[PDB]
RNA sequence: CCGAGGGUAGGGCCCGUGACUGGGGCGGUCGUAACAAGGUAGCUGUACCGGAAGGUGCGGCUGGA
RNA sequence: UUGGAGAGUUUGAUCCUGGCUCAGGGUGAACGCUGGCGGCGUGCCUAAGACAUGCAAGUCGUGCGGGCCGCGGGUCCGUGGUCAGCGGCGGACGGGUGAGUAACGCGUGGGUGACCUACCCGGAAGAGGGGGACAACCCGGGGAAACUCGGGCUAAUCCCCCAUGUGGACCCGCCCCUUGGGGUGUGUCCAAAGGGCUUUGCCCGCUUCCGGAUGGGCCCGCGUCCCAUCAGCUAGUUGGUGGGGUAAUGGCCCACCAAGGCGACGACGGGUAGCCGGUCUGAGAGGAUGGCCGGCCACAGGGGCACUGAGACACGGGCCCCACUCCUCGGGAGGCAGCAGUUAGGAAUCUUCCGCAAUGGGCGCAAGCCUGACGGAGCGACGCCGCUUGGAGGAAGAAGCCCUUCGGGGUGUAAACUCCUGAACCCGGGACGAAACCCCCGACGAGGGGACUGACGGUACCGGGGUAAUAGCGCCGGCCAACUCCGUGCCAGCAGCCGCGGUAAUACGGAGGGCGCGAGCGUUACCCGGAUUCACUGGGCGUAAAGGGCGUGUAGGCGGCCUGGGGCGUCCCAUGUGAAAGACCACGGCUCAACCGUGGGGGAGCGUGGGAUACGCUCAGGCUAGACGG
């Protein structure tokens, strides 16, 4: 689960793309933010795409 | 997401009825919708993407006044609650206007003992809490009628608002109501979005214990002005003097929070429980 | 719940009926001829296979036999009646 | 579509004057004449030695920027030159010179190629009589780049014509002034122009 | 039977048929026997009809049949004018 | 006569799973086998032995003296 | 001779080996943030799971007899509507899908003396007589339905018998021919149908034959994925003689007899897949792939069967079994892998739209009728191509924000302002796509003449009028283009690989600035690329991974010098085939382009014919330098 803070928990419906984390062995997939019960990240301005965050005003 | 309303249906006591349309104010069943769950806002393709107020009321009832203590290690507690307020949407980290400080709202004595347990022992933060949790509201029992003047035709630099509203008790649990029946134009078109804000901040501090006032109706029906000395921040201070005063008028009542409670106990202590 | 497809079907019951019928007599008669050549019985055999020959092409007139089939049907009927008669000749009347 | 936005900054990034603006270009109010150094917080900073990559990068950028064209059409053109018979570096330059919004420029009907586009697009220009409003038209030799005669009555076209009485156009062009029309006689030769583009480099770049 | 027909090619809003000989029962733009002319019925060019009249006479002689609006074009550039 | 398939009985291959058990990979306790003649040169096939590395026998190799 | 870039990472350092990782192109995509216009394509990749409703094959009153409504009136008769019925042609095409299939299924080239082909085009011959059945309709039972049943009446282009025999079909013989090919002879066998108009005649039908044309069946060489930790397989098995079956060959089927047939050149078995034209990648060789369009196969809920027929073992025909689900207690109905559409499953895939104007198909003399083929419209940045968010001018240079040595430096001509154009909208007009079928003169032919018909669509486009009119996403340690402050302090986090973070972080978060792309930008998944890292082009084995412990020899591979024959390999020329689309090059069409038309150029590879003879092959003769022997 990528980024700072997350809203995920037991029974969260979730979407996953592949791609592993080097240091976290066994972990071979990534949770895609802003989809299903995965939140995007609040207060994220740069790279919003990679973090499922909508644009500010 | 776009969606394609195929057929449109009505339901009778014995048969289904296809209809070619559903006019506003009415209702019926629409075939064809795919990813549209209940409690959603369907607009037309070329229409204001507004979202109707479906699925509502949060809503917290216990406030513990956490002071950031000392003093420049402040903004790290504000970076703790922030991630917290994304991990848990219920609670509000509201700020008090007069006293200026931050306030952790919640859903029970316990909701703050699991947060401000982790808030100290799962970050760090030099900060501390009292506190009670006094979370009452205020409302009115009878309707009354005052004036919202701001007669400062001086300085030449702004300062004039005059306001007249009928404030009546609403059904409890209902919250706010604002009907805008200005007639003639005796208050200009650009003094409405800031006489409403002139009211909506006046209810923020109450007349007995000083707590948010809900369950009211504010009918704006009259008021004068001075085109030269009338400022937008003169009807915004006008409606604060009428609302914080008309609520003092017609019987202001502390409403108070109440919990439905499911207590599980062995059959032996029942009476010991109940009678307590 | 439709069609004059069924009209095509009723039309096939009568059609198969006449073919079956025709095709039956053919076999019956042909076998009968060949049976008579197996004893011979010179005159009788041909007499039959003559009537048999007839029923063969006549069936092939309609949608019952191919001409080649009627051709085979005729071929062997003759080859068998004849070869059979080679045991005791007297091949009168006519089909040789 | 086409870039839009701050364009002094292009040239001063490019270390070289391009004629992207119009009148100001020749004036000493050009920012390049004043700040011949890369835009942004690190402009006057003792630059670090380019990489062969940087080198071929920048050469490509300037060459496209010069014509104010999409990275995709530029590349599109370039691959076609490579397919086409004979020298690729030249045929490229030739092919992107044959583009209607640019022809209108050499012929001086307008100041910048930027300004030019808008003319062609609005219908103010034509080719061989019939009106043509696409900045991409392959101007094929033998052609009549007239003004839309029904939009000759205008303050800007005359004006740029006013300023084009006797400058010698391209060796491949025949600006009959007054009559508001030129002719694309033959597609340019290599030496037939000297912009600051080392064309051999744009080639080596796209061959990575 | 075998036929002389208009196989459509070209784009949408660009009819460019191919007057062609095929078996009655192919898909219209399906595999024919022989091509014997074109026909841009929109006439966006000089030669919008081209019938190899030599071949158009052969197929007719062996037995081919033609679309009623194929002779419209076979006749127009005359195949029958003795 | 054959015949969809049903039934009966016996086999072959595959998959998943199983109390329990064997090692295998990744992140304190005992010794110190290897790396310098590594403090008994090292390795080796095999054999027997030993908490563990390992030791010992027989023969081999030098990538050792 | 239009064609070929590499980098980071093992060490203290080096060289080599070697794996990993990355920049590229591509997609029936999909996910994030963002999203204005148009063109052309294109869109259930998963459950060939289940499907409500509407539609998707019908047509001929110029084949025939009938039942109501009418219409000129003398319950009569003629007509034309109309529902069926009998009869004919179609329904085997067209559309869908890739489950099954490693196969003569497909590709490519051939064989058929082993055969078929409705309608369409030639050529030859004919239509003489006679009889007969069934529906329809009238009548008589059951069902809460499908509907059926017994009796009688009856028309025909329905049915059958006699006849004529151009001709054809079979047996035996004979001549030619050589797998059952053509001709002849004697015996036997077999044709048929009428309707219509303007009526000594034209027209649309039928009949037997031969030929064509087109579409097929069957057969053969050669090519087609993985596992040998699948090594042996086979009893209709392999051949035979006879017969049955077919349009036809054949163990295709049956009886008998013979003991075969296949297999390391991979049988048998297991996995997996519809094949090709092509498509994507690549310097090529090669690798990967088969969506859409075209070509062939295969399947129509799962199965089996045959009827009818030119043709099917028949998607929207029939029968039987099964599974599921529907209509009331006997019995019934269903089959979207047609067009839409529902549902389920899924990361994901559309309108229950318009039209038969065009093109094509079926029937019909025609008028015409049916056509979810098709022609178009709708939705989706799915993809490609076209465009827009403005253009010239404007300060040694506002404000705000960022940095700073506190002088400044930057955003930045950028903006505000100055004029100029003028996407959207507003008014007007407004299409080609459609000349044939049909009527007339000629002759129902040639040719001439005229009329009706447009869904898209009052849309494109043209004319006038006319508003400054969306910008977003990725990245800025190195590969790799783009650098500073602040916050944080091995936390929080980044991450493709090296790795960054433990208080001064160009690597984490934000800001400014920069780089890069722009109605898109990133990400995931997969293919080829880089990978000369399966090496034919184009690698290797002393010590890096890698010489079998060592012999003997089977198959296989390879093999000296000279001369003759052959011409199999090899080389050359001619010729056929190598469909269309694509690719390529030129020219053109839609304002360009995408897209789209016409033209050109062909290869490989196979068939046929000719030639060459060096090398390889093969046969014959010779040698002695290899080898063996005394
Ligand atoms: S040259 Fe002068 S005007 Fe032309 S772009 Fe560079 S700075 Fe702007
Ligand atoms: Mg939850
Ligand atoms: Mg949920
Ligand atoms: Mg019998
Ligand atoms: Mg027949
Ligand atoms: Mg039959
Ligand atoms: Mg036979
Ligand atoms: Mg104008
Ligand atoms: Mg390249
Ligand atoms: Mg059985
Ligand atoms: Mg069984
Ligand atoms: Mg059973
Ligand atoms: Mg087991
Ligand atoms: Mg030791
Ligand atoms: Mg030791
Ligand atoms: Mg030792
Ligand atoms: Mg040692
Ligand atoms: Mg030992
Ligand atoms: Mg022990
Ligand atoms: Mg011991
Ligand atoms: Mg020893
Ligand atoms: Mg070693
Ligand atoms: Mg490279
Ligand atoms: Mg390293
Ligand atoms: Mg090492
Ligand atoms: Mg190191
Ligand atoms: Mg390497
Ligand atoms: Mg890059
Ligand atoms: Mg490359
Ligand atoms: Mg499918
Ligand atoms: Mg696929
Ligand atoms: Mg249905
Ligand atoms: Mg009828
Ligand atoms: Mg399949
Ligand atoms: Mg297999
Ligand atoms: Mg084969
Ligand atoms: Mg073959
Ligand atoms: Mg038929
Ligand atoms: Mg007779
Ligand atoms: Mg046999
Ligand atoms: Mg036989
Ligand atoms: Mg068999
Ligand atoms: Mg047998
Ligand atoms: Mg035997
Ligand atoms: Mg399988
Ligand atoms: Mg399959
Ligand atoms: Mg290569
Ligand atoms: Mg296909
Ligand atoms: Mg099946
Ligand atoms: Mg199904
Ligand atoms: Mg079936
Ligand atoms: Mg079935
Ligand atoms: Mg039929
Ligand atoms: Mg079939
Ligand atoms: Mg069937
Ligand atoms: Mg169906
Ligand atoms: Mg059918
Ligand atoms: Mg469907
Ligand atoms: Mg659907
Ligand atoms: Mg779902
Ligand atoms: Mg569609
Ligand atoms: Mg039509
Ligand atoms: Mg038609
Ligand atoms: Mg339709
Ligand atoms: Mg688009
Ligand atoms: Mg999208
Ligand atoms: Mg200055
Ligand atoms: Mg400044
Ligand atoms: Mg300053
Ligand atoms: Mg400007
Ligand atoms: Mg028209
Ligand atoms: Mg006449
Ligand atoms: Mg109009
Ligand atoms: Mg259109
Ligand atoms: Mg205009
Ligand atoms: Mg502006
Ligand atoms: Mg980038
Ligand atoms: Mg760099
Ligand atoms: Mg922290
Ligand atoms: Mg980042
Ligand atoms: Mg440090
Ligand atoms: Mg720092
Ligand atoms: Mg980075
Ligand atoms: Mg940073
Ligand atoms: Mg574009
Ligand atoms: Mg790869
Ligand atoms: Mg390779
Ligand atoms: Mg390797
Ligand atoms: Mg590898
Ligand atoms: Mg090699
Ligand atoms: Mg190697
Ligand atoms: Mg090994
Ligand atoms: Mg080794
Ligand atoms: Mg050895
Ligand atoms: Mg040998
Ligand atoms: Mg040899
Ligand atoms: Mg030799
Ligand atoms: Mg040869
Ligand atoms: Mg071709
Ligand atoms: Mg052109
Ligand atoms: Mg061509
Ligand atoms: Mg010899």
């Amino acid at each position: 689960i990528p980024g700072e803070g997350h809203n995920l928990q037991e029974h969260s419906v979730v979407l996953i793309r592949g791609g592993r984390v080097k240091d976290l062995p066994g972990v071979r997939y990534h949770i895609v933010r802003g989809v299903y019960d995965a939140a995007g990240v609040k207060d994220r301005k740069k790279s919003r795409s990679k973090y499922g965050t909508k644009k500010p005003k | 997401r776009k969606e394609r309303v195929a057929r449109l249906l009505r339901m009778h006591a014995n048969h289904r009825e296809e209809v070619e349309e559903l006019k506003a104010g009415d209702l019926g069943a629409v075939v064809g919708l795919k990813e549209t769950i209940t409690g959603d806002t369907l607009v037309g393709e070329d229409a204001p993407r507004v979202i109707l107020e479906s699925i509502e009321v949060p809503e917290p009832v216990i406030d513990v006044a956490i002071e950031p203590k000392t003093k420049a290690d402040q903004e790290k507690l504000s970076q703790a609650l922030a991630r917290l307020a994304e991990e848990d949407p219920t609670f509000r980290v509201s700020t008090h206007p007069e006293t200026g400080q931050t306030i952790i709202s919640g859903m029970g004595e316990l909701h703050l003992e699991i947060i401000v347990d982790r808030l100290k022992r799962e970050f760090k933060v030099d900060a501390n809490v009292g506190k009670p949790q006094v979370a009452y509201r205020e409302t009115i029992t009878k309707p009354v009628d005052v004036e919202g003047k701001f007669i400062r035709q001086t300085g030449g630099r702004g300062q004039y608002g005059h306001v007249k509203i009928k404030v009546e008790p609403l059904p409890r649990g209902s919250g706010f109501e604002f009907v805008n029946a200005i007639v003639g134009g005796v208050i200009p078109k650009e003094y409405i979005p800031a006489v409403q804000k002139g009211i909506e901040e006046a209810m923020q501090s109450g007349p007995l214990i000083g707590f948010p006032v809900v369950d009211i109706k504010v009918t704006l029906y009259d008021g004068s002005y001075h085109e030269v000395d009338s400022s937008e921040m003169a009807f915004k201070i006008a409606g604060s003097m009428a609302i914080k005063e008309a609520v003092q008028k017609g019987d202001p009542v502390i409403l108070e929070p109440i919990m439905r409670v499911e207590v599980t106990t062995p059959e032996e202590y029942m009476g010991d429980v109940i009678g307590d | 719940r439709n069609l004059s497809a069924l009209k095509r079907h009723r039309q096939s019951l009568k059609r198969r009926l006449r073919n079956k019928a025709k095709k039956s007599a053919i076999k019956t008669l042909s076998k009968k001829a060949i049976q008579l050549a197996q004893e011979g019985k010179a005159e009788e055999a041909l007499k039959i296979m003559r009537k048999a020959e007839s029923l063969i092409d006549k069936a092939a007139k309609g949608s019952t036999l191919h001409k080649n089939a009627a051709a085979r049907r005729k071929s062997r009927l003759m080859r068998k009646v004849r070869q059979l008669l080679e045991a005791a000749g007297a091949p009168l009347i006519g089909g040789g | 579509g086409r870039y839009i936005g701050p364009v002094c900054r292009l040239c001063r990034r490019e270390g070289v004057k391009l004629y992207l603006k119009g009148e100001r270009c020749y004036s000493p109010k050009c920012a390049m004449e004043r700040r011949p150094y890369p835009p942004g917080q690190h402009g006057q900073k003792r630059a670090r030695r380019p990489s062969d990559y940087a080198v071929r990068l920048r050469e490509k950028q300037k060459l496209r920027r010069i014509y104010g064209i999409s990275e995709r059409q530029f590349r599109n053109l370039f691959e076609e030159a490579s397919k086409k018979k004979g020298v690729t570096g030249s045929v490229f330059l030739g092919l992107l010179e044959s583009r209607l919004d640019n022809v209108v420029y050499r012929l001086g009907f307008a100041v910048s190629r930027r300004q030019a586009r808008q003319l062609v697009r609005h219908g103010h220009i034509t080719v061989n009589g019939r009106r043509v409003d696409l900045p991409s038209y392959r101007v094929r030799p033998g052609d009549e780049i007239a003004v839309a005669e029904k939009s000759r009555n205008l303050e800007l076209i005359r004006q740029n014509l006013e300023a084009m009485k006797g400058r010698k156009v391209g060796p491949w062009l025949s600006l009959d002034v007054e009559g508001m029309k030129g002719k694309f006689l033959r597609l340019p030769d290599r030496e037939d122009l000297a912009l600051p583009v080392n064309e051999q480099l744009v080639i080596e770049f796209y061959s990575r | 039977m075998v036929k002389i027909r208009l196989a459509r090619f070209g784009s949408k809003h660009n009819p460019h048929y191919r007057i062609v000989v095929t078996d009655a029962r192919r898909k219209r733009d399906g595999k024919y026997i022989e091509k014997i002319g074109y026909y841009d019925p929109r006439k966006t060019t000089p030669d919008w009809l081209k019938v190899d009249v030599e071949r158009a006479r052969y197929w007719l002689s062996v037995g081919a049949q033609p679309t009623d609006t194929a002779r419209r074009l076979l006749r127009q550039a005359g195949v029958f004018r003795q």
